[PDB]
């Protein structure tokens, strides 16, 4: 998965 | 392996001074400890461990603290020992987050060539934003976001926008959701404000409290699902992350599985820690020049962060939403040192959210299958 404070796509 | 770090090239420095931020020093209340520019030895032995290290593919972030702080240059490092050292021929995928106010034609330029994902901090229209995020003299940011903004638009840099939800916010969905497709930002990420860790909760005039947090996620929606209905679609990062949910069982973003994960966060001084939230030294891991990424990720300190994750509340076993929730992000439960979860902060604002929004979530998961 992708960190909350960091720009993530799909 | 594949393997996924946040590094802090500039540790916790930043040339802005936002009201909520506690990942930077604000004042002599309000200190954050700094590790400075991540050294060439530091950047070099961190970029080959993941190379050697990663299976399928790999994935480095740029935070802080302002990561442009650390100079063009580091970055044009970066790639070249990304060029030289990826033996096993892996995907490479590259991510900043920046408050955007030093970007210019050069920063541009090299984002867009280099194939960066950019999450630009901003907090909507102009008094909106400026109200919290201040220079370091207390003065207004947003025309030097705004400006950022425009630099990515030209040189075609792909670019998400991160906004922070304060009590304020929760006033003004109307202007904030607007604001953002005047400026056709199609990708949005809406997170919310925290309070300093361990503090007593909802003291700051910013401070979302969850009757804020209910106001803002049902009027959000509300537009989001207007701009469906009439073919516009507008990524909005926690509705997608409900969709995977609802779609898949399971979600991209850490928070929305109920569980913890290490997040392989390393500061300038390569020290690593498992959550943004969490860079503390009681969380320490270890160096990753001195450690293995499985070594670090096996340490008894990341077991048992990931571990005490797993603890659900005796409300959240009786809920209906449970399934779609599934308690929400740890650090929105983590009340006091050393003590277990508890129930998360913002409980009461998904519960009514769903109640709302639910009917209308599943026509859109229909709609995209
Ligand atoms: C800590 S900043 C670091 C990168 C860069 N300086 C920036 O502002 O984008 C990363 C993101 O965290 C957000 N943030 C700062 N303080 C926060 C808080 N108290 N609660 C939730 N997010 C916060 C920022 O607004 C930004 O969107
Ligand atoms: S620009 Fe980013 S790191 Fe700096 S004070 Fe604001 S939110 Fe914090
Ligand atoms: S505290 Fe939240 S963001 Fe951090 S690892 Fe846990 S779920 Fe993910
Ligand atoms: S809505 Fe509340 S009770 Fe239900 S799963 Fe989420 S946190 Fe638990
Ligand atoms: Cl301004
Ligand atoms: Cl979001």
């Amino acid at each position: 998965t992708s960190p909350m404070c960091a720009p993530a796509r799909s | 392996p594949p393997l996924s770090l946040l590094i802090k090239p500039a540790s916790s420095g930043c040339n802005l001074k936002c009201t909520y931020c506690f990942y930077h020093s604000l004042s002599d209340n309000r200190n954050v400890k700094s590790y400075g520019i991540m050294r060439d030895e530091v950047l070099e032995s961190m970029v080959k461990r993941v190379l050697n290290e990663a299976n399928g593919h790999c994935s480095f972030a740029f935070q802080g603290g302002e990561p442009t702080l650390a100079g063009l240059e580091f970055f044009e490092k970066l790639m070249e020992l990304q060029r030289k050292h990826n033996y096993k021929n892996l995907k490479i995928y590259n991510s900043l987050q920046t408050n955007g106010t030093l970007i210019d034609e050069s920063w541009a330029k090299f984002l867009s060539e280099n194939k960066f994902l950019v999450g630009l901090s901003m907090d909507g229209p102009k008094e909106i934003h400026n109200l919290n995020r201040k220079d370091c003299c207390g003065l207004d940011t947003f025309s030097k976001v705004e400006r950022a903004a425009e630099l990515f638009k030209k040189y075609k840099v792909e670019f998400n926008i991160l906004c922070v939800v304060t009590s304020n916010t929760a006033r003004h969905v109307n202007k904030v959701y607007k604001y953002f497709k005047e400026k056709d930002f199609k990708f949005l990420q809406f997170i919310n404000c925290l309070d300093p860790l361990y503090e007593e909760k909802g003291k700051y005039n910013y401070s979302l409290k969850p009757k804020d947090y209910t106001k803002f996620l049902k009027n959000l929606f509300d537009f989001w699902y207007e701009d469906f209905l009439n073919g516009n679609r507008v990524s909005i990062r926690y509705f997608d992350g409900l969709l995977e949910t609802i779609l898949l069982g399971k979600s991209s973003s850490c928070g929305m599985n109920g569980t913890c994960t290490c997040q392989f966060v390393v500061e300038s001084d390569g020290s690593v820690y498992p959550c943004d939230f969490y860079v503390l030294d009681k969380w320490r891991l270890g160096n990753i020049q001195d450690m293995t990424m499985k070594e670090l990720f096996e340490t008894n300190k990341n077991h048992e962060f990931i571990k005490l994750s797993f603890k659900v509340h005796e409300e959240c076993k009786k809920c209906k939403w449970f399934r779609l929730c599934k308690g929400g992000c740890r650090r929105c439960r983590d009340s006091k040192e050393d003590s277990a979860l508890e129930l998360n902060y913002y409980c009461q604002s998904y519960k009514e959210f769903f109640e709302y929004a639910f009917p209308r979530l599943i026509n859109v998961a229909n709609n995209i299958k």
